[PDB]
């Protein structure tokens, strides 16, 4: 969704403490004023990707106190207020799993990870206690078997099946999101995207920094 | 009443527009982009790039070719430089712009010449309409949009048991206002009464949890009394 | 330029009438104090003593 | 500015020139790491922490349906370069 | 950008409603999903 939200400004970076160096740099023009306000461009860019992905939710919704969902178990997605961070376990287990001063400067997400835990969490209790309503206006609560079964409504499959069926259905939900706990868990290649992003902007910033390790 | 909404809404967004200076952000931001990537370049001719002038008419008036050609090099090879970025730029903007333009055409094609069922890619609602308005560079969309307002909770269950067999709603929500049971549109509060034409049975009683007994109105004994 | 941010924001901006927002007009960088030179004990040390 | 100046500390930085607030507003000026700043009232720039928004507990209940009576045929303005 | 606006898309198809674009949101018929914070990045549960 974002990249790591970088800024490098030249006056640092091809020139150290070195006056000379920042007076050669200036004959050549408007290069870093370019470079500089692409590179804010680029951060305000991710910022404008997060707020734009998570950020759908107007009113920050609350999960009920009481998880009474008809069978469903979402703690492993919903936060945990064990951890002193509201993050689910899932949500903790993909933190775990993915895993430089020369001018390069990270700049700071304007959503920590605490608030788009927080957006996260209100999209998660309003499509559990809402469903779809909560983006088409007012959230309107709903209770979750009667949504899932909207939802096997949506794709063909009438209400029939899931009151039919609501503890298999459960019991299959739930085993699910356990087997998704212990893929992740086990396979270290699930996060294959994001670790692959991470470390090409790790990889680019140390080719960056290695460069002044460079003759030319 | 939805005919005054619609106008009203109409003359609203012409109100905003007018007050509002950056209600057209979007194309005033990619015009700004573009005249700064101009001006910029144009900028760069005047950036020495470690040549003696920034002019190629004075140094062509002040060097003889042997020693001048080391100059127009380096201005030459400065403003290829400043134009290959600013081509790149360019490029890389073209390719922001034409993905801006295949979602315009996209959107043209099941919001204005259709309806879209995709939630919040035509306006924040139930998308209903768009109308496309030229502007400046680019394309201004008039999402019509339902958007519900005012809410009642209600009681609900998952089912309705007549007779011991399941009815659940062909289309809609079971709701009660207390001691009468309605079956409603989902997106409008429309009660009505509960009858087989929009309840089909399904299963038993006993399978589903959460079902409430309750009468269901079957039209035929009316007819048959008499 | 100098006299205050909001002037310094004009020339990065080059508009005298500057929009709401947050402008990165230069870099902090803290000036080294004094200087310090270490080197070790003499080793071929006169016989002077 | 001279340091001392309602000197306010965050992970994004040592904001200076803005008192902070300990309510909540919606972002105007993002300052980073979830501070923002906007000018209000006699008239001084304050930072505060983000408000993402007003926090809506929603009623859930295993029997509790909403179901609109009203809507709102609402245009919504999306300008496309 | 581009994978972001296809995540805005996912949420507001998905999560926000439910999408009938087939093999948009997880093999099959799609019923659901549930964002998850991820570091620099955002995944999907494609309840299908
Ligand atoms: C539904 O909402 C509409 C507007 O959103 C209401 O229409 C208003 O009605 C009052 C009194 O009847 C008028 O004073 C307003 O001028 C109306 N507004 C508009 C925009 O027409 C309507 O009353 C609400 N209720 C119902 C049942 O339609
Ligand atoms: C559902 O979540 C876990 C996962 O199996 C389960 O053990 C727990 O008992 C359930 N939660 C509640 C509140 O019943
Ligand atoms: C929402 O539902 C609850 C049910 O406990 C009810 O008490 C409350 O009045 C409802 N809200 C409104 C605005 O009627
Ligand atoms: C509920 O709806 C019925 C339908 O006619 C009506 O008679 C009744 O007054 C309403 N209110 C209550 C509290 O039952
Ligand atoms: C709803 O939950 C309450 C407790 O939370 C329980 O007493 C009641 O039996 C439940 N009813 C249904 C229909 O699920
Ligand atoms: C419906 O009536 C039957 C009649 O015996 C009863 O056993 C059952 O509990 C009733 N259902 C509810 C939800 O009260
Ligand atoms: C005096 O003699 C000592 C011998 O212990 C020597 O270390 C010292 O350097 C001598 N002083 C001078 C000034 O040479
Ligand atoms: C905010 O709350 C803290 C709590 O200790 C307090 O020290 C501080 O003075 C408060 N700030 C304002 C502006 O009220």
């Amino acid at each position: 969704v974002s990249m790591t939200k970088t800024s490098v400004d030249c006056t640092m970076y091809i020139c150290g403490d070195s006056t000379e160096c920042s007076n050669l740099l200036l004959q050549y023009g408007s290069f870093c004023t370019q470079l500089n306000r692409a590179l804010t461009g680029i951060a305000v860019e991710q910022d404008k990707n997060t707020q734009e992905v998570f950020a759908q939710v107007k009113q920050i919704y609350k999960t009920p106190p009481i998880k009474d969902f008809g069978g469903f178990n979402f703690s492993q997605i919903l936060p945990d207020p064990s951890k002193p961070s509201k993050r689910s376990p899932i949500e903790d287990l993909l933190f775990n799993k993915v895993t430089k001063f020369n001018g390069l400067t990270v700049l700071p997400p304007l959503l920590t990870d605490e608030m788009i835990a927080q957006y996260t969490s209100a999209l998660l209790a309003g499509t559990i206690t809402s469903g779809w309503t909560f983006g088409a206006g007012p959230a309107l609560q709903i209770p979750f078997p009667m949504q899932m079964a909207y939802r096997f409504n949506g794709i063909g499959v009438t209400q029939n099946v899931l009151y039919e069926n609501q503890k298999l259905i459960a019991n299959q939900f739930n085993s699910a999101i356990g087997k998704i706990q212990d893929s992740l868990s086990s396979t270290p290649s699930a996060l294959g995207k994001l670790q692959d992003v991470v470390n090409q902007n790790a990889q680019a910033l140390n080719t960056l920094v290695k460069q002044l390790s460079s003759n030319f | 009443l939805i005919a005054n909404q619609f106008n009203s809404a109409i003359g609203k967004i012409q109100d905003s527009l007018s007050s509002t200076p950056s209600a057209l952000g979007k194309l005033q931001d990619v015009v700004n982009q573009n005249a700064q990537a101009l001006n910029t370049l144009v900028k760069q001719l005047s950036s020495n790039f470690g040549a003696i002038s920034s002019v190629l008419n004075d140094i062509l008036s002040r060097l003889d070719p042997p020693e001048a050609e080391v100059q127009i090099d380096r201005l030459i090879t400065g403003r290829l430089q400043s134009l290959q970025t600013y081509v790149t730029q360019q490029l890389i903007r073209a390719a922001e712009i034409r993905a801006s333009a295949n979602l315009a055409a996209t959107k043209m094609s099941e919001c204005v010449l259709g309806q879209s069922k995709r939630v919040d890619f035509c306006g924040k609602g139930y998308h209903l309409m768009s109308f496309p308005q030229s502007a400046p560079h680019g394309v201004v969309f008039l999402h019509v949009t339902y958007v519900p307002a005012q809410e009642k909770n209600f009681t609900t269950a998952p089912a309705i048991c007549h007779d011991g067999k399941a009815h659940f709603p062909r289309e809609g929500v079971f709701v009660s206002n207390g001691t009468h049971w309605f079956v409603t549109q989902r997106n409008f509060y429309e009660p009505q009464i509960i009858t087989t034409d929009n309840t089909f049975v399904s299963g038993n009683c006993d399978v589903v949890i959460g079902i409430v007994n309750n009468t269901v109105y079957d039209p035929l004994q009316p007819e048959l009394d008499s | 330029c100098a006299l205050d941010p909001l002037s310094e924001t004009k020339c990065t901006l080059k508009s005298f009438t500057v929009e709401k927002g947050i402008y990165q007009t230069s870099n902090f960088r803290v000036q080294p104090t004094e200087s310090i030179v270490r080197f070790p004990n003499i080793t071929n040390l006169c016989p002077f003593g | 500015y001279s340091t001392g100046s309602n000197v306010f500390q965050t992970r994004a930085g040592c904001l200076i020139g803005a008192e902070h607030v300990n309510n909540s507003y919606e972002c105007d000026i993002p300052i980073g790491a979830g501070i923002c700043a906007s000018y209000q009232t006699s008239q001084s720039i304050i930072a505060y922490t983000m408000s993402l928004g007003a926090e809506n507990s929603v009623a859930y209940s295993n029997n509790s349906i909403a179901i609109p009576t009203n809507f709102t045929i609402s245009v919504t303005t999306e300008i496309l370069p």
